[PDB]
Parts: C-alpha cells; structure tokens; sequence
C-alpha cells in the first residue's frame, strides 16, 4: 500500500 | 543551526535535497523551524521531503531487520535501527508540538502539520509492541481530516495525501481494512467529482494522487 | 565499536548490508578491523562493499554540488560535503595504515588493500584543489599491480578490479587517456586469453568485470 | 567511465 509520496 | 540564517538552511536543505543528502536536508529543515517562523507551503513540503526521506530508509531498514529476526545481534541490530527511527519520530513530532502546530492557523498548514503528526504516530505504531500511539495516529489524522473536510476542496493535494495515508493507517496500523477501502473510495470519489474545477497543473497535481488511492483499493479489493 | 564482540561486528555487517544501512556497515566493519585481526576475504569485501556505498553517495552528493557551485551557501554546502567525505577517506586510509596492509602478507589480501588505498587517495584526489595525493594514489595503485601481475592470474577479480580502477585513476585524475585505454586494453586481453583456465562460476565473476573494462573503452574510444 | 562494483 502506497503512502503519500510527499 | 542556531547560528546559519534561516534563509540559508532553506537554501541548504534545497541542495541537500538535489545531492540526496537527505539527513543533512533534515537537519536544515529543523534548523528552518527552530528559527521559531511559521513555514511558507514550500517550506513545509522540503520538511516533509527530509524527514520522509530519512525515516522511509530507517522503516526499509527495519523491516528488513524485522523479517529477518522473524545469538543476540539481529534483535539488538533492529532495536538499534528501531531506536533510531523512533528518535527521528520523536523529533519531527516534537517540532510539531513545538510549535508549528499551534501557530498553524490556515487549513493549509494545520492539516499538513496534523497529517505530519499522524504519520509519524503511525511510524512509531508500526515498530510499537502501542494502542496509545495508535491513538495519537488516530486523533492527528481525524482532526486533520475533519478541517481538511470543513475547509479544503476533495482535490487538494494534501486532503487527498491526508486521507490516502489515513486509510492506509487504518488499513495496516488499526486493522481496519473495510474503515480502509471505504476512506479511500469516497476519497477517490469526491475528488473525482470536483477534477472539472480545476485548471490543467491542479488537474495532473490531484489525479497522480487519486491514482494512489485507486492503486491501493486495488490492492485491497 | 570496542565492546562488541568481533564476530557480531561481522554478523551486523551483513544484516546492515541487507538493510542498506551502509554507514553501520561501515562502522560494524571498522569496528572488526580495529579488533587488530586480519581480515578474510569475506570480511575485507564487506569492508569495501561498506565503505563504497558510503562515499559513493558522498561522492554523488559532493558531484550534484560541485556543479551547482560551477551567497556562500553552496561553496558551504560543498565543502561540508566535501569534509566529510575527505574524512571518510582519511578513515579507510587511516585502517589501511593501522594495521591492514602491513600485516596483509598474502597477494590476496595484499593488492585488496593496495587497491583500496589507491581508490580512497583517488576519491580526495576526486576534490583536491592535490600532487601528492594523486601520487599516493599512482603509487598505491602500481604497487597493488605489481603484485597481482607477479602473484595472480590475469582473470583474478581483483586484479582485474585493480586494474580497471586504475585506468579509471589513469582517465579521470591523471589526466593520462592514452594509459587508462592501453591499460583497459591490455588487462581485458589478457584476462581473455585466461578465461579457458577457468571454471563456470570464475568465468562468470572474470567476464563480469571485463565487461567493466570494455564498456570504459568503448566510453573511451 | 565505471569502477570496480567492488
């Protein structure tokens, strides 16, 4: 699963 | 940083980030903060940038270490690198505390720093072994959530990137996968509702972030 | 490093290796030098494997900086990067010296440490703005090939690591294309003509680093 | 020009 990538 | 001009740790961080040095760009953006002046939006995204930097290569690092563990030297191993994450945590979180989020007072920049206090909770609950610094996720995000909801459009970048990594704390952190998927589809369906406000740059800026939601429910579902 | 145990030195090592945490490797690995014991092969590649993934990041940081130089800042940023690395360096040199080459009596462990004393000198030769250095480089350097041209095979990994990193040396800091591309050249033919001596496994690991040497050339010629 | 990937 992806997180923001900020 | 006590004696560099803020201006010049704002510089600094610039390159470090353009050298990968991203510690240094930390260090520089902690500096920036020190300096006790709120953060402008760029500002704000270079402290991001450092510190998800630095703290994604400790959380590889200590699911490495983590997997490999399952003599004493892979747990001490793993509690030095976990020792060392949760000390970058306790740092961010601490500038945070002290004092970006209570100067805070756009929506722009609170629901970035109470995303940014969310996260790094979630960090820290992702080595934990707990409930309490759940919680603490819990609570930074719902609050972000609910001004972003109040006060940003379902586009905006950082609502968006707030509610993506919201779900996906429920999903891996709260084992709550349905609370998960359905966050990130209303999510994905709002924004998807409101792509005709925006201009071209916004447009590309808000759907690379819903292809994240959509990449995760596809993940997911 | 002092209290931990030589062997654990090692086994964390490796596990930092796996967790790419490359700054540990080093020091778990300068830890285990400075236990005062020889290094196997395993351990003195491992030493290296540490040592180059640290200034090869410095390295590519001080590169990104260097350019943007072509307010202080960036001259700053530069030289702290650059301090850095040259103290980085200065450590493996200083390892070298106390005590890994003099007690290295095997051509094995000889030219290894050689070698490295003559890529540590190149990388401050990398940013001195500077003779000698690159002279202790030519010199650490041609000593290591001496030896390996006596007491190794032509397809030996190391000679042949030896030998491209000095026409890399001979290329880059010496300001000598015509000995970087003869030495390429020569090294690679020769070790072509060794690869029937080989098994399957060693004609892979030679022809791996062959192929080093002739992408050089063909970068060169 | 590439050195030894050691």
């Amino acid at each position: 699963a992806m997180s923001f990538q900020s | 940083m006590g004696s560099m001009e803020r201006a010049s740790l704002i510089q600094k961080a610039k390159l470090a980030e353009q050298a990968e040095r991203y510690e240094d760009m930390a260090a520089f953006m902690k500096g920036a903060v020190e300096k006790g002046e709120e953060l402008s939006c760029e500002e704000r995204n270079l402290l991001s940038v450092a510190y998800k930097n630095v703290v994604g290569g400790q959380r590889a690092a200590w699911r490495v270490l983590s997997s490999i563990e399952q003599g004493p030297e892979v747990r001490e191993y793993r509690e030095k690198v976990e020792t060392e994450l949760q000390g970058v945590c306790d740092t961010v979180l601490g500038l945070l505390d002290s004092h970006l989020i209570k100067e805070a007072g756009d929506a722009e920049s609170r629901v970035f720093y109470l995303k940014m206090k969310g996260d790094y909770y979630r960090y820290l609950a992702e080595v934990a072994t707990k409930k309490r610094i759940i919680d603490s996720a819990r609570s930074a995000y719902q609050e972000a959530m609910d001004i972003s909801k109040k006060e940003m459009p379902p586009t905006n970048p950082i609502r968006l990137g707030l509610a993506l990594n919201f779900s996906v704390f429920h999903y891996e952190i709260a084992n709550s996968p349905e609370e998960a998927i359905s966050l990130a589809k209303t999510t994905f369906d709002e924004a998807m509702a409101d792509l005709h406000t925006l201009s071209e740059d916004s447009y590309k800026d808000s759907t690379l972030i819903m292809q994240l939601l959509r990449d995760n429910l596809t993940l997911w579902t």
